[PDB]
């Protein structure tokens, strides 16, 4: 039995015709206080997987060194550890699948969300959630937290089905993804305007974007708001 | 405090004919009031013309189907690749079930296929491992709406002969896979009308002599 | 813990320590049972190179396992003690769970299975002992007359004998014994087993001791008096 | 001394090889499979006249579709019984059906090897295991303290069993009858037996799909005996 | 659930219905709550489903065993006790088991146990258990007599279960009829509750409170 | 000589005889041939009889849908080995999602029979295996040895008379490794190669054992009337 | 490994016999004699010291007998060592018996229980046997005075009078011919001393080279005393029967 | 369980024991036995949670039936009822203790006295001229503390017996279905029929 300390918000996640795309705040909250602010919650594995984690930072540090230690076991004993006997994203997945879902058992949870995004060694896209009670599910977009109430509402009017993927570029995609981290920022008290994205394409690969910010706002209408009522 | 269940919503349903069986569920994950999934499937082929899926808490329900696959393949390597007989399986799974009967897998499992007489089979457990054989069986979150319609249609429950004075009932007869189908599908609509946590998409798991064959219909998105 | 294989097969078949354990039995003082029509007789030989004894509180030879079943033995009297108990704690278990006393075939079952268990365990030695079970079913008057031995094999007698000089005294029940005629009385079945260890004994003083069992818990031991009384009829008959 | 077990420098294990010795020395046994059943018969053997020879129990139920029959320290075999007693049942009650025949004798095997320095030493004793499944249909099989089972047409164990395996070699056929083989049995059982066979030192059972596993009384094996004399003297 | 069993002239005579509940939920219209163990042995079941359905499965092999290793079937006693001192061992765990041993042997002749999941164990003539047990046992005592006919032993057995059937809403379905004799049990038919309570209501003339 | 009671026990040569024992066990064994192209693998056994009463003794067995062995020497043995490769495959499928590479097969066994090797009281096991496999990275044979050594082949043979196999595989070494797309070719030329350790006794149609695995054919077992086709 | 140093205690010989048994009892035949004699009115424990020297403190010491509880007592023949252990748990065996059941133990029963750990020594383990063998004297009220004895092998006997250790074949024909049933503690006080005097491997028999006690109930009405002798009381007691 | 009764007198133990065993709003059973014998001249009635009774009752009458067999004597009532005590005062500090309270009534052969001893669940023995359990006491003992006397002879004690049932069946709430009584003295235990 936990209770989160030092946590991060969330974690907003698509498919698209080559790839997948992944954005997750670079902030580490204390309750109401905004503690930490150069926190990094996408943790690349490989040239191929990125796995995005929200809920509490400690946990998230744990998974972090599991995933480190699961390349190193992968090498050992493995000539084509950077081919054909590569960790591939549904190997990654499944692993901490199979950690959270024992952990909750236990009744001494990793008090995270998580979103695996990757391509597989095929070509196929991979994108896949997994949470505290070892609860998983599938979906063209995914996202943690206040990004399940606000983002998904908005990349599901880009990819509404599975036959949509092939039709969404990745210039389409990252758009609403960055629109979508916008939204959160105007709308989560948790969330800071600072975030990284993440693409992982099957033709050209893991591109990892640091320190990206939220922009284009409107606040300009703020100033004709006078009172709350007869004002 | 740490409350180790959850509730992922969806519904699904067992129907068994002469030479045939079906299980079907709706493909919507659900937590609270969001949406999951629209296509996440819970209706599974195991092997030996066996179909089973287990409703209710998503992460219970792909640890037990997990387990029951893993069963079945550990009873080929033990017993000379000998086919695993519905009943059979259906008796496994109570002992998966009841093996957790202080902590349990809060799902409702429905296991459907054909019998050694190559008879539909259906067969429906609590979640402590309780099951029963039957021609009929809705599970999860809309079994309280759709159940009782079975009874109706496909055991012609309170049906009598019309002009014989309440006192002949409607004779028992099996179902085409044609009926039985339509069955289903009217079956979710109305489920999916009338409940939140039910829509999106249905999925018909058909199990024959022959094999398994799938079929997928559009439900309501909203 | 000691794990030490210590009864172990040798090139030719055999387990040595089981068969040691047999002499060990063959070493024992004589023991005889014999069941008749409507009872069974244990007859036991004492050794009379122990005078200054105290009759009253030494260890008696025939041992109560529960109030219808008898267990005498031939071989070490240390290691006797052990299997008596432990078939007294299994006759009150099965009592407790059951609701019903043992069967003599159980009880020996159970007392031989103890003895099997000792031949391949490890850091144990078998027991140097045999036993001769005896009584009655409940709710049954069929005489019941069980043997074991250390390496746990167990089986039925009409009548039996183990211990020192044991051949002998079989020797005599196998010509002595009817088959088809048990002894029909008590005063028979215990003349015959009397009969037989005078074979081997030396005098019938304080040297031979006699239980009988009969139906529904009734078992009793005889007094030197009474003993001497079937020692003084053999011998006078004898002289012919 | 020397560890219990080590190998010997042809390639074997001294102990198994020692057990196997053992077994030789055992009472006869015999097993023979048929289209119609599965027959089992054994030599009693009592040590001495006044020994009652209907508590010798060498034939024994493990379920009501299959039986064994034993050779050797067959005190050794009465854990091995128990534990087939409890995967047969245990099997019935996990998967409300009944266990394969080989699965059975599979899961005795796995107790044989599990001595060393588990328990002290090797079992002292052979099964002849016989039963019928829908699968498999009438099977009989040879369980040695090696961990190893053969399956057989026909099969002979104990002190005789050389004698007679060279007798089942001729004897038997694919079409041979239950009744065929229960004066089979009896026949090679008396010609390998030190003392003349009669019902009392010798006993029969068998195994069938409609009656189950059922050992034979002593009227009725003595019925066989008498049969089976009128039929080597009518020719 | 309602069960009972009760002792006669000519055996036992058990009877039980086939409802399951899940709170207000009928689960089940077709539910077995009699095992038959042996030919010779009856266990009712009353309480938690899985419990019963459970417990009184390994029950049989736990007997299955017994007649194995000891070449005897075994006694209702002894059968009763291998159940009690298993739930004994849960107790406090939160088993709902509440069951009745019924059967044949020569030594007792026909016999009764209540078992329950508290660790109570009682030999007895008589016993109805379940939610609608009292609703049984207004009926079954009120026409009770040892020196019933096999024919009205039966009746009164399943008369007794739809009186309960009828008035408590966590029992009813249909009902199933057992007779156990000397011979082992005999099974007489399932009767559904259905057509059953206006047979019975025609001809006996009785539930005159409900509208014909 | 004074040096061979038990395993923990070097001579002064440097020699384990304990484990050249467990050694000779598998040059008693009946003869299992293996061997493959760049599509399949396959493995064939001579079984084994106590005499014309008895059954062939089995000597191939199934691991995974993708894996299993031939085995020589004890067969008890086989089976606990089996029985780990059996877990481990299916340990690597619930947790990873990913079948077990032949290569890790090889080194599971490989450690576990060296633990035998260096510790008082227990025994090497006392039998060898062929390994046969289809993974990601194609075809694969393994020979295992109860030393603890596991080796990679394109063909092999081990068991009694197992030197004329292997001296024909190695001439045919050229001709069956591109053996490509054809089973039956493969298996032919597998039966041709056991051929050659055969002496007074032939090949039957209850004493041969086929098995194969490859591209699209699953690990599969041929006995009885389905070898015909090969004498 | 270590199998190579296993000398196997807990064996039989080909002739069916324990040797690690055995070569304790022929240890124990080589320690100081001490006698058990049973009277009608009490108990009689006689026990010589090994070779003593002339600067042991005599009266501060205790080898031979020792008390068990206020009822039983026990004469010790064997290593010293080895008898302490088993007597510190026939000690708490004892009080053990009087926790549960509010009565002092029956001597019987505490005979068996200290039997039964030497059994457990010789049937598994791996350990050596006990080189101890025990005179137990003692009273309760269901067979009153009673004595007994046990050996390394665990197995126990009931006596009228006995002897371990040293020159016991002497000593029981000794005994065997001048004990009868009738006897009192005086006279069995006198046959105990008597008998040590002959079989004694010493020159001469003297207080300071003997451990004596009594178990009479010579105290103030049905009730039992245990008397250990002091220094002074056996040196009245040997002048008193004429033998210094 | 409920009402069980003890009275001492002259030359016996009395115990009186209800027959009633309820569960709910059901009386399930009216003729139980609501004892145990533990030997020849002892006799144990226990009162408590349901399945802890009989479970306790059985595992007492069997250790000291083993004792019997292994030294082949009876133990007195007063050794038993401390071995008893002992049981129940390592219960009270266990995970489960044993809910059972006991009336241990004996004849003692060596004294010739007849004694009885009242132990609750917590293991609080007291030797007693009479003795109840549970709501019982509240009625019995001050009819006892007027009623009794030391000399009284069985019959005397009988009598005193029916005027302790007959003020519980006029006042007690519940329906006890009457009681079993048993006595206990030199000859050993028997059971009065007709009460
Ligand atoms: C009548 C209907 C009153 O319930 C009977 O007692 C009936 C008996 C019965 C016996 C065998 C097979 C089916 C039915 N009992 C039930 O129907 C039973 C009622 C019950 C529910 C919960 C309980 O808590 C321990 C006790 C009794 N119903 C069930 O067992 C239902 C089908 N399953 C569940 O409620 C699942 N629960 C069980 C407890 O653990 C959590 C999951
Ligand atoms: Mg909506």
């Amino acid at each position: 039995t936990q209770q989160p300390i030092v946590t991060g918000t969330s974690v907003i996640s698509m498919k698209y015709d080559n790839g997948v795309i992944i954005a997750a705040d670079n902030l580490g909250s204390y309750g109401s206080l905004l503690r930490f602010n150069g926190v990094e919650r996408l943790i690349p594995v490989g040239d191929n997987t990125v796995v995005g984690i929200s809920g509490d930072i400690s946990d998230m540090q744990h998974i972090e060194r599991l995933l480190k230690d699961l390349v190193t076991e992968n090498a050992y004993d493995n000539p084509l550890a950077d081919a054909e006997e590569a960790l591939e994203p549904s190997y990654i997945f499944e692993y901490l699948a199979t950690v959270m879902y024992q952990r909750r058992s236990k009744m001494n949870p990793l008090w995270n969300a998580i979103i695996v995004a990757g391509v597989q060694s095929n070509g196929d896209q991979f994108l896949r959630y997994v949470n505290l009670l070892g609860v998983t599910y599938s979906s063209p977009t995914l996202a943690t937290g206040f990004g399940a109430h606000m983002a998904n509402p908005l990349l599901r009017k880009v990819v509404d089905r599975e036959s949509d993927i092939p039709k969404t570029t990745v210039q389409v995609a990252e758009e609403a993804i960055v629109n979508a981290m916008r939204v959160l920022y105007y709308r989560d008290a948790r969330s800071s305007r600072n975030f990284s994205l993440a693409i992982i394409d099957k033709n050209t690969g893991l591109t990892f974007k640091k320190n990206l910010q939220v922009e284009n706002m409107k606040w300009d209408f703020a100033k004709d708001i006078k009172g709350y009522g007869t004002q | 405090q740490f409350n180790p269940y959850g509730d992922n919503g969806g519904t699904i349903l067992g129907i068994a004919g002469e030479d045939f069986a079906v299980l079907a569920g709706d493909t919507r994950n659900i937590t609270d009031y969001s949406i999951n999934s629209r296509y996440e499937p819970k209706v599974f082929d195991c092997g030996d013309n066996i179909v089973m899926s287990a409703n209710g808490f998503a992460a219970d329900g792909d640890a037990l189907v997990k387990r029951f696959k893993n069963s079945v393949k550990w009873y080929h390597f033990d017993h000379n690749d000998k086919k695993l007989s519905i009943n059979s399986a259906a008796r496994n799974i109570q002992h998966l079930l009841y093996g957790k009967r202080f902590f349990p897998y809060y799902v409702h499992t429905i296991i459907a296929g054909l019998d050694e007489d190559g008879k539909g089979a259906v067969y429906s457990f609590d979640p402590v491992g309780s099951y029963e054989r039957e021609q009929c069986r809705a599970g999860g979150a809309a079994a309280s709406l759709i159940m009782p319609f079975l009874d109706n249609q496909v055991n012609f429950k309170n049906q009598y002969e019309p002009g014989t004075n309440g006192k002949v009932k409607k004779p028992l007869k099996y179902l085409s896979v044609e009926e039985v189908i339509k069955l289903v599908r009217d079956s979710f609509t109305s489920a999916t009308e009338r409940h939140i946590q039910v829509g999106d998409g249905l999925e018909i798991l058909i199990v024959t002599k022959d094999g398994v064959r799938k079929e997928f219909y559009e439900l309501k998105r909203d | 813990g000691y794990d030490r294989a210590l009864s172990i097969f040798s090139p030719d078949g055999h387990i040595f320590q089981v068969e040691y354990a047999l002499e060990a039995v063959k070493r024992g003082t004589c023991a005889v049972g014999v069941k008749g029509k409507n009872c069974v007789v244990l007859g036991c030989e004492r050794r009379s190179t122990l005078k200054l004894q105290d009759t009253r509180i030494t260890p008696s030879k025939v041992s109560k396992i529960d109030s219808h079943v008898v267990l005498s033995f031939s071989g070490l009297n240390a290691d006797s003690r052990i299997l008596i108990e432990k078939a007294r704690v299994e006759a009150q278990s099965h009592r407790l769970t059951l609701e019903d006393p043992v069967t003599v075939e159980y009880l020996t079952r159970y007392v031989a299975g103890v003895q099997q268990r000792y031949t391949q365990s490890g850091g144990v030695r078998p027991f140097g002992v045999s036993t001769l079970i005896a009584g009655f079913d409940p709710r049954d008057d069929e005489p019941k007359l069980y043997q074991t031995e250390p390496s746990g094999i167990y089986s039925s007698w009409s009548a039996q004998t183990i211990g020192r000089n044991s051949k002998t005294v079989r020797e005599f029940l196998e010509k002595n014994y009817d088959r088809k005629e048990p002894p029909a009385t008590v005063e028979e079945c215990v003349k015959l087993t009397v009969r037989s260890l005078l074979e081997v004994v030396q005098t019938g003083a304080k040297n031979i001791e006699i239980t009988v069992v009969k139906p529904d818990s009734d078992i009793v031991a005889l007094s030197s008096e009474e003993i001497n009384q079937y020692v003084t009829q053999i011998e006078q008959e004898k002289q012919e | 001394d020397r560890g219990v077990s080590t190998f010997s420098p042809e390639g074997r294990l001294f102990q198994v090889e020692y057990s196997l010795e053992a077994i030789k020395l055992g009472s006869t046994a015999i097993g023979i499979a048929t289209k119609e059943g599965v027959v089992l018969g054994v030599e009693k053997r009592a040590t001495s006249p006044l020994l009652e020879s209907d508590s010798i129990e060498k034939i024994v139920e493990i379920d009501r579709h299959i039986g064994c029959a034993m050779s050797g320290l067959t005190a050794d075999a009465r854990s091995m019984i128990e534990h087939a007693r409890t995967a047969a049942v245990t099997h019935n009650l996990y998967y409300d059906e009944d266990i394969n025949v080989e699965s059975l004798t599979q899961s005795v095997c796995d107790l044989a090897l599990r001595f060393g320095e588990l328990m002290s030493r090797p079992f002292g004793v052979a099964l002849l295991i016989a039963g019928h499944d829908a699968d498999d249909g009438y099977q009989l099989f040879h369980a040695e303290p090696s961990g190893t089972f053969y399956r057989y047409n026909a099969k002979a164990i104990g002190s005789g069993s050389e004698g007679a395996q060279a007798e089942l070699l001729n004897e038997w056929h694919s079409s041979l009858t239950l009744k065929e083989a229960e004066l089979l049995v009896l026949k090679i059982l008396k010609q390998v037996m030190e003392e003349k066979l009669d019902e009392n030192n010798a006993q029969l059972s068998c195994i069938t799909k409609q009656d189950g596993f059922k050992i034979y009384d002593n009227e009725k094996t003595a019925e066989l005996i008498k049969e089976l004399k009128e039929k080597e003297a009518a020719e | 659930t309602t069960t009972l069993a009760f002792r006669f002239q000519g055996g036992i005579i058990v009877a039980v219905d086939s409802r399951a509940t899940a709170g207000n939920w009928v689960a089940s219209q077709t539910v077995k709550k009699v095992i038959e163990i042996n030919p010779f042995l009856l266990g009712t079941m009353a309480g938690g489903a899985a419990d019963c359905q459970f417990w009184e499965t390994w029950l049989g092999s736990q007997f299955r065993l017994h007649e194995l290793r000891e070449k005897e079937r075994i006694s209702v006693a002894a059968a009763s006790k291998i159940l009690s001192n298993l739930v004994y061992q849960y107790k406090g765990a939160g088993l709902s088991m509440g069951t009745m041993i019924c059967g044949y042997t020569r030594k007792e002749g026909p016999t009764i146990y209540y078992v329950d999941s508290d660790g109570t164990r009682l030999k007895g003539d008589i016993f109805c258990v379940g939610s609608g047990q009292t609703f049984a046992y207004g009926v079954l005592d009120s026409n009770y007599k040892w020196d019933l006919s096999v024919e009205d032993a039966l009746y009164l057995g399943k008369r007794s279960i739809l009186a309960a059937a009828h008035r408590d809403a966590y029992s009813g379905g249909s009902v199933n009829l057992y007779h156990v004799t000397e011979d082992g049990w005999i099974y007489h038919g399932n009767h559904d509750v259905g057509e059953l309570f206006w047979k019975v209501k025609e001809e006996e003339g009785s539930f005159n409170n409900v509208i014909g | 000589n004074n040096y061979d009671g038990d395993t923990v026990t070097f001579s002064p040569t440097g020699r384990l005889f304990q484990v050249e024992y467990a050694l000779e066990a598998i040059k008693q064994g009946s003869v299992t041939v293996g061997l493959r192209s760049n599509t399949h693998a396959v493995l064939v056994a001579l079984k084994r009889n106590a005499d014309e009463l008895s059954s062939y003794q089995k000597k191939i067995i199934k691991c995974d849908e993708h894996m299993g062995l031939s085995l020589a020497g004890l067969a008890p043995d086989a089976r606990v080995l089996s029985n780990y490769l059996r877990q481990q495959c299916n340990y690597s499928s619930l947790v990873f999602n990913r079948k077990l590479a032949v290569e890790r097969a090889g080194h599971l066994l490989c450690d576990k029979a060296q633990k035998n090797t260096q510790s008082y009281g227990g025994r090497p096991y006392g039998v060898g295996l062929l390994i046969i496999g289809y993974d990601k990275s194609g075809a694969h044979l393994l020979e295992f040895q109860p030393s603890g050594n596991v080796t990679e082949l394109y063909g092999t043979a081990i068991g009694a008379r197992s030197q004329g196999a292997k001296t024909y595989l190695e001439r045919t070494l050229d001709t069956f490794i591109k053996i490509d797309g054809n089973p039956d070719e493969l298996i032919k030329a597998g039966v041709e190669a056991i051929s050659q350790s055969l002496r007074d006794e032939s090949l039957t149609v209850d004493n041969l054992s086929i098995a194969i695995v490859g591209k699209d054919t699953p690990f599969t077992i041929y006995d009885g009337e389905a070898v015909a086709k090969y004498i | 490994g270590s199998r190579r140093y296993d000398s196997r205690t807990t064996i039989f010989s080909p002739e069916g016999r324990l040797y690690q048994v055995e070569y304790a009892l022929e240890s124990i035949s080589h320690a100081g004699t001490a006698i058990g004699i049973m009277a009608s009115d009490g108990i009689v424990l006689a026990a010589e010291r090994k070779v003593t020297s002339t600067l042991l403190e005599q009266d501060t010491s205790t080898e031979k007998l020792y008390k068990l509880n206020d009822k039983i007592a026990v004469a010790v023949a064997g290593l010293t060592a080895d008898a302490e252990i088993l007597i510190n748990t026939a000690r708490i065996h004892a009080q053990n018996y009087l926790k549960t059941y509010n009565e002092d133990i029956p001597v019987e029963i505490l005979v068996r229980r200290l039997s039964d750990i030497k059994q457990g020594y010789t049937q598994h383990g791996g350990l050596r046997p006990f080189g101890v063998s025990f005179i137990y004297a003692g009273y309760d009220d269901r067979y009153g005075y009673q004595l007994y004895t046990s050996n390394p092998s665990g197995n126990y006997t009931g006596w009228k009078a006995i002897s371990v250790g040293a020159n016991t074949s002497a000593a029981q024909t000794l005994l065997q011919m001048d004990y009868k049933d009738d006897m009192k503690v005086d006279d069995a006080i006198e046959l105990a001393l008597k008998t040590l005097s002959k079989t004694t491997d010493s020159s001469a028999l003297t207080y300071d080279r003997l451990e004596f006690a009594t178990i009479r109930k010579g105290a103030n009405d049905g009730e039992v005393y245990q008397k250990i002798f002091k220094p002074q009381e056996i040196k009245d007691i040997l002048v008193k029967t004429g033998i210094t | 369980m409920d009402i069980i009764l003890g009275i001492r007198v002259q030359d016996s133990v009395i115990l009186a024991s209800s027959k009633a065993v309820t569960r709910g709003i059901s009386v399930l059973k009216d003729s139980d036995d609501k004892t145990r014998q533990l030997s020849p001249h002892t006799l144990m009635s226990f009162a408590g949670e349901a399945g802890d009774t009989v479970q306790f009752a059985e595992y007492i009458q069997a250790n000291i039936q083993l004792y019997s067999i292994r030294e082949d004597y009876e133990l007195s009532p007063q050794a038993v009822s401390s071995f008893v005590r002992q049981e129940l005062a390592k219960s009270i500090r266990s995970r489960r203790p044993y809910q059972v309270n006991v009336l241990i009534g004996g004849y003692d052969k060596k004294k010739n006295k007849p004694e009885l001893y009242q132990i609750d669940y917590l293991g609080t023995k007291v030797e007693l001229p009479y003795g109840a359990h549970g709501y019982s006491g509240f009625y019995t003992f001050s009819l006892l503390d007027h009623h009794y006397r030391p000399d009284m002879t069985t019959e005397e004690g009988l009598d005193l017996l029916k005027l302790c049932v007959q003020e519980l069946e006029k006042r007690m709430p519940m329906d006890f279905k009457g009681v079993i009584v048993k006595i206990v003295d030199k000859d050993g235990i028997r059971q009065v029929d007709d009460f």
